[PDB]
RNA sequence: GGGGAAACUCACGAGCGCAAGACAGAGAAGGGAUUGACAGAUUGAGAGCUCUUUCUUGAUUCUUUGGGUGGUGGUGCAUGGCCG
């Protein structure tokens, strides 16, 4: 009998907010490999986070750095070293079909001084190539 | 030929009665409006008690040369107690301290009711 | 604000063991896992990040720090003859690499 | 577009200083008697006194730790006029240096 | 020596915060999720709030 | 025959997924011999409404966002033994789908 | 030689108990500890140019049942603890000469054979 | 401007205290860097806040010369994001 009973309303809203918490947590730290989303299956036994990325290799980390950093980091807010809160990194099959990823690719190119048009072309071509059915890019700012 | 509300003395005996414990003996209670009774019967502060004594010394030590030592306070929330009559307390409003001579009539009323908190409006344009 | 010596010790340790420390943007409360005055945890963790032994991340209501390589060197230097056989969790094991391939 | 800020400080409020705690050289609270035995100088707090000396005010006994305050009645009038006399030796010598 | 956080931040505008932005103004949406309008609108799809009004 | 009346509760944020569990839980339970199932009952769909003034700064006309989160609760009853249930719960049910169980005799 | 193992084990312990809170630093600190009978061991810098210093010290040590050893210069003490005028690099220059050290407790990572070396130089 | 302000919020006004001035160069420091504090005296206030007073405490630091944090402070005509 899990501690306190909660309005399926109240507990569900809590569920969503927690998920949106994880999203800011991951995206903000996993700002290297194509981050995408999170299939979270919560059990009063084991909270299972499944991070989907373009470069899963980056999530696991070096020696197993990030993997533990994140798993532990979660343990710090809602801990349970009982391997309860365990993380898994999924591979994003078609890189070029994930926008969350392409933006990062574009974010990288722009900070490496690759001109705008040339830039966008590469991502857009690469996106259509991967099977996109239509692609568009917007870049508002103090353009030169 | 003028007199005072309920007898300034009966109250000094009413307030400092057999059990002159809490600043406002349950006696004075029967006298105040619901709002005031509410507060005291609820949870009045102790600071309001050391402020009390500060007026005390001001009322006696001063010679009949009617020159009271102004007592300064921010406790605008204090409700004048019987023994608080006669002393001139300086009450803060927003800018400075206000000196007010406590008359018998201003009892049961909030000490703040005299420290004007804003200068109403004059006009022209 | 003084930071007790034992406070300092207790802290640097709770870190070196895990290699990770976490703190909320609150200043009155007490750090969750350690029960330490947060103000103390702030004073202590910042000198680290500042010199360069700590990495920081912030989301919603919390600051996340992961220890740095050059950091274990620092802590062990401060903890004394006790910190030498210490392997922050985040630093060694690699048991079974598991980058899951979607459902069957 | 909002009002500007500024800062005009009264010459009156001036400023105010903060305390400056002070140790005076080292502190030899003990005496050597018969160079075989050692002696005590101040008083020692009863509670936490296995090494803590109480501060002797001009009439009150204070403990840097337990804050315990003590004073003898008969010794108050005796020490009050003795401390006030030593307060004048200090009050006159302090006005001489300025 | 400090003595702040004295005043009773016990009920009302000051005893509330937005899990995220942290503000206290924006309708701190009490319905279980402490969030201001602006912030919620951002998280809506992640918390799980469709539109189709 | 140690019969235990089992209560299967399923609450979910979206209909797509909760209907699969329901549909298949029964599909699977009917097919067992030690099984007696009370039809999958659909409780009233609870809707959490959040109306929000769009723009962050209060300028421009009145714009309101009507956000909704629907929660479907389905309830299924079972006549079985304790092993029978764990036998039928062996699905591959989507995320965010809470399943609670009550056992009585 | 100045019994390398005596001075060496000393600094390894003065720094061992200092890495833990259980160490006493100062004249006021030690005199205070000595009395409480909270010092399982007290040291004294001999080349101390202060009146009655070393004296009043050894004085209390016995008067409260304390084991005690003296080290040549006060300077060598500064190091055992960690009191020099360091530098964000490690490059030191000059060091501070104590005169009063007192160990409240021995860190639990000290050897039985090293513990005996220490009691191998106790005095007044 | 989710703007229904008793405080709070709060930016505004009067008055008061905390530093959470890290990190570096140099000077200081266990023969003390520095916190705390009865008691009167001051305050709006049992704010050591301040003065008189003297005892605790342990280098968590002082000092300057740099240099940060934080800021509902300024430019929406420098800008993202969002919205009309
Ligand atoms: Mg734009
Ligand atoms: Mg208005
Ligand atoms: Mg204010
Ligand atoms: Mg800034
Ligand atoms: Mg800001
Ligand atoms: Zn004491
Ligand atoms: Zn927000």
């Amino acid at each position: 009998k899990t501690t306190r009973a909660i309005n399926k309303k109240k507990k569900f809203v809590a569920d969503g907010v927690f998920n949106a918490e994880l999203h800011s947590f991951f995206s903000k730290s996993l700002q290297d490999a194509g981050y995408a989303g999170i299939e979270v299956r919560r059990t009063p036994t084991k909270t299972e986070i499944r991070i989907k990325a373009t470069k899963p290799q980056q999530v696991i980390g070096v020696e197993g750095k990030k993997h533990k950093e994140l798993t532990q980091f979660l343990q710090k807010r809602f801990g349970y070293s009982d391997d309860q809160i365990q993380i898994w990194a999924e591979p994003i099959k078609f890189k070029g079909l994930c926008a969350s990823a392409q933006v990062e690719a574009m974010n990288y190119k722009l900070l490496k001084d690759v001109p705008v048009r040339l830039a966008a072309n590469y991502i857009i071509k690469s996106v259509i190539q991967d099977g996109a059915k239509g692609c568009e890019i917007i870049i508002s700012g103090k353009l030169k | 030929f003028t007199f005072r509300g309920k007898g300034l003395e009966e109250l000094t005996a009413l307030a400092s009665g057999s059990n002159s414990e809490k600043l406002i003996s349950d006696e004075l209670a029967a006298l105040f409006d619901a709002k005031t009774r509410r507060r005291v019967k609820r949870g009045i502060s102790e600071k309001y008690a050391k402020f009390v004594n500060k007026v005390r010394r001001s009322k006696e030590k001063c010679p009949a040369g009617e020159k009271p030592v102004p007592v300064k306070t921010h406790y605008r929330s204090m409700i004048v107690i019987p023994e608080l009559v006669g002393g001139i307390v300086g009450v803060y409003n927003g800018k400075e301290f206000v000196n007010v001579e406590v008359k018998f009539d201003m009892i049961g009323k909030y000490l703040a009711e005299f420290a004007m908190t804003y200068k109403p409006t004059t006009h022209g344009k | 604000v003084h930071v007790l010596k034992a406070t300092k010790i207790r802290i640097y340790k709770q870190l070196l063991q895990d290699g990770v420390f976490v703190l909320k943007k609150d200043f009155e409360g007490h750090h969750e896992e350690t029960g330490v005055p947060n103000l103390h945890c702030y004073i202590l963790v910042r000198s680290l990040k500042d010199r360069g032994f700590l990495e920081e991340i912030f989301n919603w209501g919390f600051t996340y720090y992961y220890l740095n390589k050059e950091g274990c060197e620092y802590l062990k230097t401060k903890l004394g003859i006790s910190a030498d056989n210490v392997i922050p969790k985040t630093f060694k094991a690699s048991n079974v690499n598991f980058i899951s391939k979607e459902e069957d | 577009k909002k009002k500007k800020k500024k800062k005009s400080y009264t010459t009156k409020k001036k400023t105010k200083h903060r305390h400056v705690h002070t140790k005076l050289g080292a502190l030899a609270f003990y005496k050597l008697e018969n160079n075989g035995k050692v002696s005590l100088q101040q008083k020692g707090c009863p509670k936490c006194g296995p090494g803590i000396f109480m501060a002797k005010h001009y009439d009150r006994h204070y403990c840097g730790k337990c804050h315990l305050t003590l004073k003898i009645d008969x010794x108050x009038x005796x020490x009050x006029x003795x401390x006030x006399x030593x307060x004048x030796x200090x009050x006159x010598x302090x006005x001489x240096x300025x | 020596n400090k003595l702040w956080r004295t005043h009773p931040r016990n009920y009302g505008k000051d005893s509330k915060e937005c899990r995220v932005c942290g503000a206290r103004q924006g309708l701190i949406t009490k319905y279980e999720m402490m969030t201001c309008r602006r912030c919620f609108r951002e998280q809506a799809p992640h918390i799980g709030f469709v539109k189709y009004r | 025959v140690k019969k235990v009346r089992v209560r299967i509760t399923l609450t979910c944020k979206n209909l797509k997924s909760v209907e699969k569990a329901t549909s298949e839980i029964v599909s699977r339970a009917k097919k067992t011999e030690q099984v007696e199932v009370k039809g999958p009952v659909r409780m009233p769909t609870k809707t959490l409404v959040i109306t929000v003034r769009k723009s962050p700064c209060g300028e421009g006309s009145k714009t309101w966002d009507r956000f909704e989160m629907r929660i479907y609760k389905r309830i299924i009853d079972l006549t079985c033994n304790v092993p029978d249930v764990k036998t039928i719960t062996n699905f591959r049910i989507d995320p965010g789908v809470e399943i609670e169980l009550t056992m009585t005799a | 030689d100045q019994n390398q193992q005596l001075n060496e084990v000393l600094a390894k312990v003065i720094k061992s108990s200092n890495c833990q809170d259980a160490i006493s630093k100062g004249l006021h600190e030690v005199l205070r500890t000595i009395e409480a009978k909270q010092a399982l061991f007290v040291c004294v810098a001999e080349d101390c140019d202060q009146g009655n210093y070393v004296k009043l010290v050894k004085a209390l040590c016995a008067k409260n049942e304390i084991k005690y050893v003296s080290v040549p210069k006060r300077a060598s003490l500064g190091e055992y603890l960690g009191h020099f005028t360091a530098n964000a690099k490690g490059e030191i220059k000059k060091v501070k000469g104590c005169s009063s050290l007192a160990i409240r407790k021995y860190a639990p990572e000290i050897t039985e054979d090293e513990k005996k070396i220490i009691e191998g130089a106790l005095k007044a």
